[PDB]
């Protein structure tokens, strides 16, 4: 009969943390930013359109140099674009055409992808031969690869559909660490700027912050009412933003362990597929399923702009390291670069 | 443009041409998604050709088929089923030999899965090829175990034909908005090689329908 | 059975963190967004010559 | 990666000869291929270029209309048909592979070369230094001047630095005036602007004795320079 | 004293010319800015619209010919107009025939159709159709000399001129009307039989919502072709065979009414595309 006692203890600890969070809450960020000058409207237009994909684009990632990018489509293709001149640098076939994530190594020597085959494939782009060959195939996830980001050239972190995250050493192809605790399917993964902590959003309406070196969850955030599909970090590493299928973005803070803002509108009934900040963190760009992106003021919770011009659901969007452009990849088999 | 810039453009055009050729070859290809319960029987339908999801490629009557099995994916279907929105057909394997076995009746679980997949928002006009497996076991089992266990409102003859037709009709009745949906029903016989041919016929119809969408008189 | 003990231990570990007030976090976010507003090519219009995407 | 040359030999003027290059160890069909010749006592001059897919073909002015360059991709082999041979064609011929995309490594590998002997404007590229004595453990700077500025409007300076050891094929050191080559130690440094460029060896070893060449890739016909020999 | 007839024929010509020009311009604008030309059906409708646009250019010329019965535009524009008429007639008829054959392939042979119906193949056979009518348009422009108590502009066949004219007219009737109508009827009938066998049968909605509509569209296309091309062909045949008062204003009015029916077919094909093609109706 100790299960009931343990459940009561868990409820008591939940009440304790809720009381502590309520005691730490004094004034909302909206009240503080009621006196800061807003931006009336931003107007970003398409400077570049990248064509060549023959199926739905499911992921894209920028390079560190903010000129090269990698896009993944479910036609079995991973394309490296030179965004400046609309040039295709590499077209990598995949053994499995079911790809839901792609990553660019910070050094630019490797790319990664994965999906319904439960395998994270790492491809080497700088070979003595002129082709791009597969460097390794990390296996050991019982669910589909939802996201993957590069710690460095030898370390990778993967989010999967078996309610687990993993940290792999690429050279040995083995799981250095496994992060467990999520009740539902982990759908997103964002790395901190110092790249020592990472947040993962899952289908149990929960975002968890993990320490990579130690391997345990530091804090758990639960404000959403549906499955979180997108996660991203503030540029200062002390806050993050989550998008879910309840049509609401939410900005949480780490050192306060609360939610700071909610970005929602009564005219939006569709989910959020991907979110991304700006370089200064003033703008939050969120891709929706109603075929267009919305640009919110991160401190004023106002829809500062709309990025329309996609004929299908915006699956991914990214912002360059220097903040010069925003690249959106939707299901209409096109990528659009906005400035 | 400098010389290496022109050569880079030439490289881009070459791999664009290769991309177009690969896309045409993939567009000449028909897609089947295989679905069913664990004990329903799928290995009997993939053995008549002669971790992760599994692919089976075969060729019948100058037509290339890929069949995807997602039975090893123990996760939420609602987050990767839109990857199969463009498939030509979905094959659903339902066993007839497990009407009296509970593993909750597992045939009722098959009906629930069929209802969830058929009325999905991503499968508004995707054809169902319903294969009802284990007819010999059904004939050997219906002679002693009645169909009242799975269906209380049977009220019919306890023979093979009546019970089989009742089960088939109970599976057809789960199809809401059946004007734009078509369900093909076949009874799986192990000692025959015509089963894939049936799929071929069903597949052909979809192409014809798609061709009626191509010339603007669908 | 041990999953309940594991989650109780995890909740106890997560309950002991020191939390700063919401005012401090709000001021930190405002200071970051005001100390990098000039170096934001999307918040402010960019010159045509300096724009790599023409 | 092997580029083995074959053919060559002794011919009479007015004859014809086919030079063959067998490629192994790399994707031949994706690369562009150059034929570059070297006179018995002179430097290198560029002869011919075929692109990937055999779409773009360039020739030098002294060889136009007499030589043809072809490429068999299933056989992984490169041909140079040679007609109306004269006394200026006595040379050692080199096959060079070059791949062209963003951040590429052109002119990276050179074949051994085959010897052909017979019976008896554009950008002018100058290297003022010649036969410079050097000492081990000391830095040395090699200069290269151009008639036209190599700095394109996209921010790329199209200067390539090559090294030829005695009795050996040339090897690539610098791609575009700043960039080190793969397998090259961090002792060579490229710098310069406009028409004037320098290559600095910070510490000199015993394997750096050879002839250094600077080439332009801004526009065809891809002029090389003279030799900057250093041997001590 | 056929002033009312002259005004009516001029008004009909102006109406069909304006309607055809507007419809072809709208079809071009739609195929440019609505759906990219990436399907064989779009390719065929594009080239049919281009043929109709080139054909709907001699309306003032025949209007002036009917009004004044005197050709002031010389052997040069006689040759140009006659060559344009022959070329566009053959091109449009062959494009309709190829559309019917393409639909028959798409329905009755789907496995081979997913390989044959490439946009590149469609462009190839359509260009072949365009250039095969050049072999008919070139002799018309090469050999057509005016010879005016009547200003008359028509082809000067060598001796035996009557034999050559009869051969030319019989050939144009057997290779511009009879063979295309047979091919269109056979292809559409076999396609409709195949669609009857296709599981669009049964149900209270499928049959009368799809198969009846497809049969209606096929019947209206074939009927438009027949009732808008047959009268002028049969009038040409009876004018060559049976003697009649070629100087009668009523006979001239009947000729120009048949010409108006042909130009009405040219202006009515985009009407059928706009108000009957389900792809254009949806998208
Ligand atoms: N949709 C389009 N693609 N186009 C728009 C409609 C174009 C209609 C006019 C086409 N045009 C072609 C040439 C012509 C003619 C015709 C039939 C049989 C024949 O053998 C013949 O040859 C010529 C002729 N010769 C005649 C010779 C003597 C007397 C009268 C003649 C009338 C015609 C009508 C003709 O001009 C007529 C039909």
């Amino acid at each position: 009969s100790e299960l009931d006692q343990l459940r009561q203890e868990a409820e008591q600890l939940k009440n304790q943390i809720r009381d502590a969070r309520k005691a730490c809450a004094d004034a909302t960020l909206s009240q503080i930013t009621n006196n800061i000058d807003p931006v009336g409207r931003i107007q970003m237009r398409t400077r570049r359109t990248l064509r060549g994909h023959l199926a739905k684009i499911y992921a894209m990632h920028w390079g560190t140099d903010s000129r090269l990018l990698v896009s993944a489509s479910q036609d079995g293709k991973l394309i490296i674009w030179d965004s400046y001149t609309t040039n295709k640098v590499h077209a990598i076939p995949l053994r499995s055409s079911w790809v839901m994530t792609c990553a660019y190594a910070p050094s630019g020597n490797y790319v990664a992808c994965g999906g319904l085959d439960n395998i994270c494939s790492i491809y080497n782009l700088k070979t003595r031969e002129g082709n791009v060959r597969v460097s390794r195939e990390l296996a050991g996830h019982t669910g589909y690869l939802s996201c993957c980001r590069f710690l460095d050239d030898n370390q990778i972190v993967t989010s999967s559909g078996d309610t687990t995250c993993a940290l792999w050493d690429i050279e040995t192809g083995q799981q250095t660490t496994t992060f467990t605790g999520h009740t539902g399917d982990v759908m997103s993964l964002s790395l901190a700027p110092d790249t020592r902590l990472f947040v993962s959003g899952a289908c149990d309406a929960s975002a968890k912050l993990w320490d990579v070196r130690e391997g345990m969850c530091r804090q758990t955030f639960t404000g959403h009412e549906s499955d979180i599909n997108a996660i991203c970090f503030f540029p200062n590493g002390n806050a993050f933003a989550t998008g879910s299928d309840d049509a609401t973005c939410r900005l949480f803070d780490l050192r306060a362990d609360q939610e700071l803002m909610t970005y929602s509108h009564d005219n939006i009934i569709c989910g959020i597929t991907s979110v991304s900040f700006s370089k200064s963190g003033r703008l939050l760009l969120a891709g929706y399923d109603d075929f267009n992106c919305n640009v919110w003021d991160a401190l004023k919770a106002d829809r500062a702009g709309v990025l329309a011009g996609h004929d299908n659901r915006v699956s991914c969007l990214g912002v360059t390291d220097d903040g010069m452009a925003v690249a959106t990849g939707s299901w209409d088999s096109f990528l659009k670069i906005w400035n | 443009l400098s010389a290496e810039d022109k050569a880079a453009v030439e490289r881009s055009k070459m791999i664009d041409r290769n991309l177009r050729e690969d896309g045409e070859k993939a567009a000449r290809e028909v897609k089947l998604l295989l679905l069913g319960a664990g004990e329903s029987g799928k290995n009997t339908i993939v053995k008549q050709m002669k971790t992760g999801i599994v692919e089976t490629h075969f060729t019948f009557k100058d037509l290339h088929f890929k069949m995807f099995d997602v039975g090893a994916q123990r996760s939420e279907r609602k987050k990767w089923i839109h990857c199969f929105e463009g498939v030509t057909a979905i094959i659903f394997c339902v066993a007839l030999s497990d009407y009296d076995l509970v593993l909750m009746n597992r045939m009722h679980a098959s009906m629930k899965l069929f209802d969830s997949i058929c009325n999905n928002k991503w499968f508004t006009d995707t054809s169902i090829i319903l294969f009802l497996n284990k007819k010999d076991l059904f004939e050997e089992k219906i002679k002693k175990s009645p169909l009242t266990i799975c269906y209380p409102e049977y009220a019919g003859s306890n023979t093979y034909e009546e019970a089989a037709a009742y089960i088939q009709c109970q599976f057809e009745d789960l199809n809401k908005r059946k004007d734009t949906k078509e369900i093909y029903t076949h009874f799986t016989c192990s000692t025959d090689t015509k089963n894939v041919q049936f799929v071929f016929d069903a597949v052909t119809d979809v192409i014809i329908k798609n061709n009626l969408k191509d010339c603007g008189l669908f | 059975i041990a999953q309940a003990r594991k989650l109780v231990e995890q909740l106890k570990m997560e309950a002991n963190i020191d939390r700063i007030k919401v005012s401090k976090a709000a001021a930190d976010l405002m200071a970051y967004c005001e100390a990098h507003a000039k170096e934001d090519p999307l918040l402010t219009p960019v010159p045509a010559s300096e724009n790599p995407f023409r | 990666v092997q580029l083995v040359e074959s053919g060559g030999g002794l011919v009479q003027p007015g004859g014809s000869r086919k030079l063959s290059c067998s490629a192994s160890g790399f994707a031949f069909s994706s690369f562009g291929m150059h034929w570059v010749r070297q006179a018995p006592e002179k430097g290198l001059e560029w002869v011919a270029y075929i692109s990937s897919g055999s779409g773009t073909i360039y020739y030098a002015d002294t060889v136009k209309g007499r030589f043809t360059i072809s490429r068999d991709d299933p056989k992984n082999t490169l041909f140079l048909q040679m007609t109306s041979l004269r006394s200026e064609d006595t040379a050692m011929y080199y096959c060079v592979r070059s791949i062209y995309y963003y951040g590429s490594s052109p002119f990276d590998f050179w074949g051994q070369g085959t010897t052909l002997t017979v019976s008896s404007s554009d950008i002018v590229m100058t290297q003022a230094t010649s036969s410079v004595p050097v000492t081990p453990g000391e830095s040395v700077s090699i200069s290269c001047r151009s008639s036209k500025s190599l700095l394109h409007s996209n921010g790329n300076t199209y200067l390539y630095w090559f090294l030829q050891r005695p009795g050996q094929s040339p090897q690539l050191l610098i791609y575009r005036m700043s960039n080190l080559a793969s397998g090259v130690p961090d002792r060579f440094s490229g710098s310069g602007s406009g028409t004037a460029f320098t290559l600095t060896i910070s510490r000199l070893e015993a394997e750096d004795v050879g002839v250094y060449y600077c080439m332009q890739h801004l526009e065809y016909p891809l002029t090389f320079g003279a030799g900057t020999k250093l041997e001590l | 004293s056929s002033l009312a007839l002259a005004i009516a024929i001029t008004a009909l010509y102006s109406a069909v010319c304006a309607v055809g020009l507007l419809g072809n311009v709208l079809v071009m604008f739609g195929i440019v800015r609505y759906t990219k030309m990436k399907t064989a059906t779009n390719i065929y409708i594009f080239n049919l619209a281009l043929a109709d646009a080139l054909a709907t250019s001699t309306l003032p010329f025949q209007s002036a010919k009917y009004l004044m019965e005197t050709w002031p535009f010389g052997e040069l524009l006689c040759k140009a107009v006659l060559s344009i008429d022959y070329y566009n007639m053959f091109t449009s008829i062959f494009t309709l025939t190829m559309m019917s054959v393409d639909r028959y392939i798409a329905v009755c042979h789907p496995v081979k159709a997913l390989d044959f119906r490439t946009p590149a193949k469609a462009k190839l056979i359509n260009i072949c159709i365009w250039v095969l009518a050049s072999g008919v348009g070139v002799p018309i422009m090469v050999m057509a000399v005016t010879r005016p108590g009547a200003v008359v502009c028509m082809l000067q066949f060598p001796s035996p001129s009557w034999y050559w004219d009869t051969v030319t007219k019989i050939c144009v009737f057997l290779f511009a009307f009879v063979v295309p109508i047979l091919i269109i009827t056979v292809c559409y009938g076999l396609m409709l039989l195949r669609l009857r066998s296709v599981r669009l049968l049964s149900g209270s909605k499928e049959k009368d919502r799809s198969l009846r509509r497809i049969t209606r569209m096929v019947l209206v296309v074939v009927g438009a072709f027949v009732v808008c091309w047959a009268p002028i062909h049969i009038f040409v045949i009876v004018w060559t065979l049976v003697d009649i008062d070629r100087r009668d204003p009523l006979v001239v009015a009947a000729l120009h009414l048949c010409i108006a029916l042909g130009y009405a077919n040219s202006s009515l094909n985009p009407v059928l595309y706009a108000f009957l093609d389900e792809n254009f109706k949806r998208c």
